[PDB]
């Protein structure tokens, strides 16, 4: 049996969804590549660069038509003609557009891909553009954050190759398995919320007993995420548990809802 | 063609475009041109990727400015975060607590280990190493292989090394060859018996399942890897012994030292060794191609100062060699105005003048995306892109107007001329460099069979195969010191400072109402540093000089070239269609072109 191809462009982005896939500890990110999908593009790691690079793209089309997933990290830019990001000479929207056209799936990694992440942050100006903006007439699954949880990444993946499905998504097109919970729905410091008890100042008293961030900024009540639960690089920790309140990362424009420590309105 | 630092560039001879470079990160375009005996004689630099975070910045809360730039690059990730709180606290004059400066130290330190380990197996080993004579290799002599090259590292077996052939193969045989599909495999650019490529890959794999326990360093005291969190005054990882309920508490301390003693393992017997290893071999094979600006010019800040605040302590102590003279370090100012300044000649920017160099407080970052009039193809469609115009979304730093090389390379480079004027806070990179010296020459010789060489350390480092070392050494050092500052952490926890944040400026209201701040950082491919303007509390100028971005850059206004052009020129190719050489060069840089366009 094939293992489903994988095709894995990147736009603008940092990187950070491809560093956050190889953390994952359940599965491993070398069980994924080496027994579960075929990795067969994917500039951070691929051998071929180049003509050599660029070739696989039409091989896997043709011999895998409708059968492969696209993953796409990053986003294209509509400014400068698109050549504000290019790939053998083009804009990067002619390489998403082509590759997009004969993909059974399209997963929007991370935030960049989903919503625009950082350089969509006010003034834009790359006119950066989420991946379900440019193309409207496949299915896509959101995966957002910045980057998203290493286990929700490969849960993803996981549940797709199992399934030959996308699964349940809510109205934002992210699967309901991982988006379902608001981070405050399950924090730890959520019976401090509850308590009016929170931290005022950096490093007071009330941040060494672990108090409610919420009045330090957190964006945890309006932000979906299996962070309180899941965790991070293998259940070690997250934003909060560490001391810093949620700045949002998962939700659309987090970027342009005002300074990370302003407390949200009405409590 | 026309002569520059030493170099005769020449774009006569057939051209030869790779687009995409990959294993790297971002989006990068080189072009070169060969001579009739296939020898690199010109070689162009395109950053092919901009998103503006420098115009972002402006008019925001400078509290909030880490975590925007810390999303330049999730690689080498939080070293942004570091240098924006740095200027931040530099521009409002706040001094951060002991614990604060211990804890970014081994936060620091976590990412040179992992970006360099996880660079050198995931992204440049498949330029030294041929998988396809891995499946050839005799797992007997590859275990005697590994215990020559490594004695102490425990995965020696001829069984263990059987077991990961065997899964190669059928990785292999199922047609399906993903990551390894269309490769260069069998080039004669390829020098490793298959013994060494089997060793290589078992440790490729071996690399991918230990570097996700790494960050959890960064996962205790960052809350999260990739993008840690950052705090202006400090670091928001609260400290309570007696206290689960804390951040940090000792449980989480000896967690850290866990992952910390692995690391030194890590780098003790598997990085340093194999690189060593294979170092030995190029260099018996007469490889000492790519040394390029570094046999001339190099550059660092400065960092990891044993005294907060005293540069004069700094363990990879910095500054600016030039024209190869190694017994003259001159001091690097990032404040002076007439130091470090950008050009954009030959970018895809404007400014008013582009005869003259801006220092970053006095950045201006304005696209200008235009092509040359000896383009081949269009706007949208380049076939050959025309380097005498701009031809690169990277800026071009200078120092004083020389271009210069940047890296774990120039720190090591600095770093043996410092010791050698008696800086007494470098003597371990000297040693580590002395070592490797014997072992590459020597040692490693010795117990292959091979000649026996007597290349200096002006002669080695200055190469393709130097900097690939230097980067190695730069992991295991790294390791060493986040061992040193865990033990003075908690001995300082112990002696009853719990302090993690300075809150005495936190509030704007506080603020002089105009300020200026640099923050640099030796992050894991060079120079970086952070200049910020802030005026009524909000960011008036923010530019970032990033480490590729000194690396990658374009042509100056002068026509002098940049670290990657040099370093490509004058290395013949086996095969100008297979860029083998070109990668193995330009991956030894480690080029971060998200970090270089920002
Ligand atoms: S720390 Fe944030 S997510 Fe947790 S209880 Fe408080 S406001 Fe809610
Ligand atoms: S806790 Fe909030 S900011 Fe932190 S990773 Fe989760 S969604 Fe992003
Ligand atoms: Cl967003
Ligand atoms: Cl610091
Ligand atoms: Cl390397
Ligand atoms: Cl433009
Ligand atoms: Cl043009
Ligand atoms: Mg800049
Ligand atoms: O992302």
């Amino acid at each position: 049996k094939p293992r489903t191809p994988v095709l894995w462009l990147h736009g603008l982005e940092c990187t950070c969804c491809s560093e956050s896939f190889i953390r994952s500890a359940h599965p491993l990110a070398k069980d994924v590549v080496l027994s579960m999908i075929s990795l067969d593009y994917d500039d951070t790691l691929m051998a071929a660069a180049g003509h050599q690079a660029e070739a696989i793209l039409e091989e896997i089309m043709t011999k895998y038509k409708g059968n492969y997933i696209l993953a796409v990290e990053g986003n294209p830019p509509l400014n400068q003609d698109g050549m504000s990001c290019i790939i053998g000479g083009r804009p990067f929207i002619e390489q998403l557009k082509y590759v997009a056209k004969d993909a059974k799936a399209i997963i929007s990694w991370g935030s960049c891909a989903s919503w625009g992440c950082v350089q969509a942050a006010k003034p834009n100006p790359t006119q950066a553009t989420p991946v379900h903006k440019v193309i409207t007439d496949k299915p896509i699954i959101k995966v957002p954050g910045c980057p998203p949880i290493a286990e929700v990444m490969t849960g993803v993946i996981t549940y797709m190759l199992t399934f030959d499905r996308i699964p349940e998504l809510d109205r934002q097109g992210r699967p309901k398995m991982f988006y379902s919970q608001r981070i405050h729905d399950k924090c730890y410091r959520r019976p401090h919320f509850d308590a009016g008890q929170f931290v005022e100042e950096w490093d007071d008293e009330s941040a060494r007993k672990g108090f409610c961030l919420y009045k330090m900024g957190c964006k945890g009540p309006t932000t979906y995420n299996a962070c309180s639960t899941t965790r991070w690089n293998e259940g070690t920790s997250f934003c909060i548990q560490s001391g810093h309140g949620c700045i949002g990362c998962s939700e659309d424009g987090f970027w342009d809802k005002g300074s990370f420590y302003d407390r949200l309105t009405g409590i | 063609a026309y002569a520059t630092q030493g170099f005769n560039l020449d774009d006569r001879g057939r051209r030869i475009v790779v687009d995409p470079v990959t294993r790297i990160e971002g989006h990068m375009r080189c072009e070169v041109n060969v001579d009739a005996n296939n020898v690199i004689r010109n070689a162009v630099s395109t950053g092919t990727m901009w998103r503006g975070l420098e115009v972002i910045l402006k008019g925001r809360d400078p509290r909030d400015a880490w975590a925007f730039v810390e999303r330049i690059c999730g690689v080498c990730t939080g070293c942004h975060a570091l240098a924006s709180v740095r200027a931040v606290e530099n521009a409002l004059d706040i001094r951060i607590p002991k614990n604060a400066h211990l804890i970014r130290e081994i936060m620091a330190k976590t990412l040179q280990v992992h970006d360099h380990a996880v660079h050198f197996y995931h992204l440049h080993a498949l330029d030294w190493v041929d998988v396809m004579s891995a499946l050839k290799a005799d797992p007997k002599r590859t275990s005697e292989l590994q215990q020559l090259v490594s004695p102490a590292h425990p995965l020696s077996s001829a069984g263990y090394f059987r077991d990961i052939q065997n899964r190669l193969k059928r990785f292999v045989e199922s047609g399906q060859l993903g990551p390894f599909m269309n490769g260069y495999w069998g080039s004669k650019a390829y020098v490793l018996p298959p013994e060494a490529n089997l060793m290589a890959v078992t440790h490729y794999l071996e690399a991918l399942d230990l570097q996700k326990e790494w960050v959890k360093i960064h996962t205790i005291f960052g809350g999260k890897n990739p993008h840690p969190n950052y705090l202006v005054g400090g670091v928001p990882c609260a400290i309570n012994l007696d206290a689960a309920s804390a951040p940090v508490n000792m449980e989480r301390l000896s967690f850290v030292k866990a992952r910390i003693d692995e690391i030194i393992e890590f780098n003790k017997n598997v990085y340093v060794p194999d690189v060593l290893a294979i170092g030995t071999l190029y260099k018996q094979a007469g490889w000492l191609y790519g040394g390029g600006l570094a046999a001339t010019n190099v550059l660092d800040y400065g960092e990891y100062p044993n005294v907060a605040y005293n540069k004069s302590t700094d363990q990879l102590p910095g500054g600016a060699i030039l024209n190869g003279n190694w017994d003259e370090v001159f001091p690097v100012d990032p404040r002076d105005s007439q130091q470090v300044q950008e050009f954009v000649s030959h970018s895809w920017y404007k400014y008013a003048d582009e005869s003259v160099g801006l220092h970053p407080w006095d950045g201006v970052t304005e696209p200008n995306y235009v092509l040359g009039a000896n383009t081949k193809g269009t706007r949208t469609r380049i076939e050959q892109i025309d380097e005498s115009a701009k031809y690169s979304w990277i800026k071009s730093p200078r120092w004083r107007g020389h271009a210069m090389e940047v890296g774990p390379l120039s720190r090591y480079i600095l770093a043996y001329a410092h010791a050698r004027s008696g800086n007494k806070y470098a003597e371990r990179p000297k040693e580590q460099l002395e070592y490797s010296a014997q072992m590459i020459n020597s040692a490693i010789p010795k117990a292959l069979g091979l000649p026996e060489t007597q290349y200096t350390l002006k002669q080695l480092l200055p190469s393709t195969i130097g900097r690939t070392l230097a980067r190695a050494l730069e992991s295991q050092y790294c390791g060493e010191m986040m061992h040193s500052d865990w033990h003075d952490l908690v001995a300082n926890i112990r002696a009853g400072d719990t302090a993690t944040a300075n809150v005495d400026k936190w509030d704007p209201a506080t603020w002089p109402l105009q300020a200026k701040g640099v923050g640099t950082v030796a992050a894991p491919r060079g120079a970086l540093g952070h200049w910020i303007r802030i005026k009524d509390g909000r960011i008036e100028n923010y530019q970032c000089v990033v480490p590729t971005t000194w690396n990658g850059s374009p042509r100056d206004y002068k026509g002098q070239i940049g670290a990657f052009e040099a370093s490509l020129m004058n290395t013949p190719m086996v095969n100008p269609e297979q860029p083998v050489e070109i990668l193995r060069t330009l991956h030894s840089f480690d080029p971060c072109l998200a970090c270089s366009t920002h």
